[PDB]
């Protein structure tokens, strides 16, 4: 629950330590039919050929999610400022 | 009469000012500080590193 939860985060710790790591956003809720397995031998997860491919993505996401939720909160704040 | 000034000039015994202001302004007994300041373990140079790091986390993560 990064949004749905959901926080700002506009007042948050400088967040130095975090890199990735154990960030997979299985929002509880917003999951509907949860077919555990697979559709084919494709699918799977990020189909990538570099090591770090599941952590570069994760990093991006933490950095994308935090920034997106923050832009949402700051646009709600400037809304009230207007 | 001027809590801040006496403390400011002597930036060494803030411990005494804290204990005295505990003793008189707040209602605690000047007996329950005595044991806890007499019963203390020597920080023994080990758990301190953890203590310096400690001053640093509750400070930064305070907001």
């Amino acid at each position: 629950g990064i949004i749905g939860a959901g926080v700002d985060p506009l007042s948050y710790v400088p967040m130095v330590g975090v890199t990735g790591k154990g960030f997979k956003l299985i929002n509880k809720a917003l999951v509907v039919g949860a077919e555990s397995a697979a559709l084919n031998v494709a699918s799977e997860g990020l189909r990538t050929s570099v090591a770090g491919g599941d952590a570069d993505y994760a990093g991006a996401a933490l950095g994308g999610f935090v920034f997106g939720a923050g832009m949402s909160a700051i646009s709600d704040a400037v809304a009230a400022g207007l | 009469a001027d809590p801040q000034l006496i403390a400011a000039l002597y930036p060494d015994q803030a411990e005494l000012f804290l204990t005295m202001d505990m003793m008189d302004k707040q209602g605690i007994d000047p007996q329950v500080i005595l044991d806890a300041d007499r019963l203390t373990v020597k920080r023994s140079k080990e758990q301190r590193f953890e203590d310096d790091k400690a001053f640093e986390s509750a400070l930064n993560a305070s907001k």
